[PDB]
RNA sequence: ACGGGGAAUCAGGGUUCGAUUCCGGAGAGGGAGCCUGAGAAACGGCUACCACAUCCAAGGAAGGCAGCAGGCGCGCAAAUUACCCACUCCCGACCCGGGGAGGUAGUGACGAAAAAUAACAAUACAGGACUCUUUCGAGGCCCUGUAAUUGGAAUGAGUCCACUUUAAAUCCUUUAACGAGGAUCCAUUGGAGGGCAAGUCUGGUGCCAGCAGCCGCGGUAAUUCCAGCUCCAAUAGCGUAUAU
């Protein structure tokens, strides 16, 4: 059931360098057209404006309307949906407000009942939408 | 959206807003740990 | 092109699981009972103790009557022996595997000026090389990491310019006798 | 790229210098002498660091621009001329003369040696080069085109130059049996007779060597050189002897002097 | 005075015609001597003048204690206006550099450089 | 995808990374040609062409910051238009001039080593080895949890004169004059359902707000949300995102 010889190692070498392609956590990680259709430039963050502001329900087991944005990024110029993670703060997002997004923690796929977003917000207009909640910062008005 | 949107902040913001009181300072330095390994092995 | 040698590298390994009630909780009997900062204070003696035999199980891997082992074992004994942890003559580079955590820890400055007097409490000492009062046979040194060889272990007392020592009071002293000449005449 | 190289950087410059990490960057760059870069010594290194006689360049400056420094008979006067194997130099102001060989390691021991000693010196030869006029020429270690020597001279050999007018006197030739100091590569600065060379046509010539400590080792035909006759050296040795001593057994000496001098 | 001078590390530079050495202080706590009266202390030591005497680089140690700085002593006055580096000498005083400037100088030769051919163009201007 | 010396991770194998200060190669916006010179197909040298362009009396002239600083645009993202040639060596007709190569400064939580925020005592509570009573009662050498600075000693943070450091100053180091009573000199970042250390505590909200990497909590007693109190993790660091 296996090569095993001793001139053999080339084989046993274009074998495994064939057989890898399967192993989905490679074939994406070293295929172009994995990272091509990522809205990200395979970037951590991605700055950009925010062309409305939208809600969305949440699965079955559970209801609720999840709040999120409707973020363009301006790297590629792409559309992308944006979660919004704190308590009312929809408060201080307003049109054309070049938000920072960041990936929402699960390496790009969606988490628990928000339903196909994969992005959440950590900044504001250059603050930190933490600063904003617990007050440390204000955002002029 | 439905009719959302218009709620936000629902919880934050209706609670009662109690404040703090500050008495100890109890700065962690190193007599934390004299006292927090004084806490287990003491009795 | 600058000179700038840039040769550093971590002397303490994050335990691999970070919860477990029971390297927490003796972690602390540590600390507790030898007076140290933090848990890096201890993970520090862990890594030396770690690279310690790291170091001497290759040696053991290697036969005996050989080149390299017979001298760096050698020389590894004998640096052992001198910071204070090991018995001379019980130097057959099998016991260094029988070297336990505390013995890095009972050598240390801050336990040692507990062991010769010179405090109340283990912690007392610890304050005491810190505000400069305890000199290492020549010089006055204020690191309770100082890892104190034989030749150091007797030679512990207080300084010379300390209030403690045979110098002024320090400025609470000084300030009191002048406070209170005016608060009683 | 374009042309020559005219900036040595540090300890990627040879490490028989004896040099830091933390002095800057640069290292001074031979001047292309009688030696290659790899085999040498700049005088300005031997005057900083293995005699500390000076603290900076501009005191090394200045002293071999005074006209005191004078390397075989002749004086020098830039700041980095490469020494070499079996240079005599000697320092008038002050009275004494060195020798600059090889130790047991490798790193230009400073050794002090007589004036008897200082007059002359001993070099290898490359090729014996009869040239036009049928005149017979050589060639040696420090590049002296010698004419019209002793026709027994054919290769390997070791001479004896005045240090005035060159001309060869007293010479030992290349034998199975006489002493050699192994110069450059891993056994650096080791002495033992020949005992044996191994031919090999159309490659390196492999040279073993015993040593008078009972030791033995080889080399290459390149790395030999010769200092004498029989078991009877030219030149006297610094301690060691040229005698190379395991990291063990150089422990025991360590120990044995502490406390003890100082 | 309880500056206590100790000495190590003596060579003498014949070819230079000076003295090298290593300055050893043990002061028992005080502002680590000034180098005045050091000079003026090693002196005595060595029957001379404060002429002649030079040091330099004094790193005090931990814990108020020994102080090890370098000094150089040499024969004539003329002898340490040659062998002494600058920025040595002044540090007490005899001679006060060409010290001006750097791009100050460095922008008059480029601005050199637009006129030059003519001595009155280059000497007159600036 | 500049290659290599190397780097991270690891039981034995390995997997990933290498623009990055050392060695070697290519280039000065894209290409091509060439003079001087031993050594350039050099661009802080010339010649054209192309794109972008700066002065103009409209006739003409000049340039290449993928050098050190700077700004623009780009972005998730990267320093001050500061000092000099003293150590580093290099260049030159030369112990003597020049060096934004380099050093020195400033910014600098990329990162790494040591290390503050408390120590002591009597106080009155509090335990048990000790003390004596089978037993109650006790008085004492100790460990401490808490609260009064009750009280005298020790100190570094900070100011500030002098010395020391160094071309010139800068910081560490050395001796000054001051400089601690609880908010003085006020410690955080994340959690308390499970994995996974720690609340079946109180007020609010009512499948709403929201939390949650995953299993899951939220429709009147929420151990999970929003807060208060108490505890837990790491401690000048600690969460988040992505590559590995």
């Amino acid at each position: 059931g296996k090569c095993r010889g001793l001139r053999t190692a080339r084989k046993l070498r274009s074998h495994r360098r064939d057989q890898k392609w399967h192993d989905k956590q490679y074939k994406k990680a070293h295929l172009g057209t994995a990272l091509k259709a990522n809205p990200f430039g395979g970037a951590s963050h991605a700055k950009g404006i925010v062309l409305e502001k939208v809600g969305v329900e949440a699965k079955q087991p559970n209801s609720a309307i999840r709040k999120c944005v409707r973020v363009q990024l301006i790297k590629n110029g792409k559309k992308i949906t944006a979660f919004v993670p704190n308590d009312g703060c929809l408060n201080f997002i307003e049109e054309n407000d070049e938000v920072l997004v960041a990936g929402f923690g699960r390496k790009g796929h969606a988490v628990g009942d928000i339903p196909g977003v994969r992005f959440k917000v950590v900044k504001v207009a250059n603050v930190s939408l933490l600063a904003l909640y617990k007050g440390k910062k204000e955002r002029p008005r | 959206v439905h009719g959302s949107l218009a709620r936000a902040g629902k919880v934050r913001g209706q609670t009662p807003k109690v404040a703090k009181q500050e008495k100890k300072k109890k700065k962690t330095g190193r007599a934390k740990r004299r006292m927090q390994y004084n806490r287990r092995f003491v009795n | 092109p600058v000179a700038r040698s840039w040769v550093c590298r971590k002397t303490y390994v994050t335990p691999r699981r970070p919860f477990e009630k029971s390297r927490l909780d003796q972690e602390l009997k540590l600390i507790g009972e030898y007076g140290l900062r933090n848990k890096r204070e201890v993970w520090r003696v862990k890594f030396t103790l770690a690279k310690i035999r790291k170091a001497a199980r290759e040696l053991l891997t290697l036969d005996e009557k050989d080149p390299r082992r017979l001298f760096e074992g050698n020389a590894l004994l004998r640096r052992l022996v001198r910071i204070g942890v090991l018995d001379e003559g019980k130097m057959k580079l099998d016991y260094i595997l029988g070297l336990k955590i505390e013995d890095f820890l009972e050598r240390r400055l801050q336990t040692q000026v507990f062991k010769l007097g010179l405090a109340k409490s283990i912690h007392h000492a610890r304050v005491l090389i810190r505000q400069r009062h305890i000199r290492v046979r020549k010089q006055v040194v204020n690191i309770p990491s100082f890892i104190v060889r034989l030749d150091s272990q007797k030679h512990i007392d207080f300084s010379l310019r300390s209030p403690y020592g045979g110098g002024r009071p320090g400025r609470v002293k000084r300030k009191n006798a002048k406070k209170g000449q005016g608060g009683a005449g | 790229a374009r042309g020559p190289k005219k900036h040595l950087k540090r300890v990627a410059a040879p490490k028989h210098w004896m040099l830091d990490k933390l002095t800057s960057v640069f290292a001074p760059r031979p001047s292309t002498g009688p030696h290659k870069l790899r085999e040498c010594l700049p005088l300005i290194i031997f005057l900083r660091n293995k005699l500390k006689y000076a603290l900076t360049g501009d005191e090394v400056k200045k002293i071999c621009m005074q006209r005191f420094i004078k390397i075989d008979g002749k004086v020098r006067a830039d700041i980095t001329y490469p020494a070499g194997f079996m240079d005599v130099i000697s320092i008038d102001k002050t009275g004494e003369n060195f020798r600059l060989i090889y130790d047991t390691k490798g790193r230009f021991a400073v050794h002090r040696i007589t004036p008897e000693e200082a007059k002359y010196k001993l070099c290898k030869v490359r090729k014996i080069f009869v040239g036009t006029k049928g005149i017979p020429h050589l060639v040696t270690h420090d590049a002296r085109t010698i004419r019209y020597p002793d026709p027994l001279i054919k290769m390997n050999d070791t001479i004896q130059i005045d240090l005035e007018t060159g001309k060869i006197t007293d010479f030992i030739k290349f034998d199975t049996g006489n002493l050699c100091m192994v110069t450059g590569g891993a056994n650096l600065g080791r002495i033992g007779v020949i005992t044996n060379r191994e031919r090999h046509p159309g490659s390196f010539d492999v040279v073993h060597v015993k040593d008078a400590n009972g030791n033995s080792f080889a080399t290459r035909l390149s790395n030999i050189f010769v200092i004498g006759k029989g078991n009877k050296p030219w030149i006297s040795l610094p301690r060691g002897k040229g005698i190379r001593l395991t990291i063990a057994e150089e422990r025991d000496k360590r120990l044995a002097a502490k406390q003890s001098s100082g | 005075d309880t500056v206590t001078i100790r000495t190590r590390k003596f060579m003498t530079n014949r070819l230079l015609q000076r003295k090298q050495m290593v300055i050893d202080v043990l002061h028992p706590g005080k502002a680590t001597v000034p180098k005045t009266e050091i000079r003026e202390k090693l002196a005595k030591m060595y029957k001379t003048t404060p002429d002649v005497i030079f040091v330099f680089g004094f790193r005090t140690h931990f814990g108020g204690g020994k102080t090890t700085g370098f000094g150089m002593i040499y024969d004539s006055l003329d002898y340490a206006k040659k062998n002494e580096p600058k920025h040595r000498l002044a540090r007490h005083g005899l001679y006060e550099k060409k010290k001006t400037s750097r791009k100050q100088r460095k922008e008059r030769k480029n601005r050199m450089k637009k006129v030059r051919g003519t001595a009155k163009a280059n000497v007159g201007a600036g």
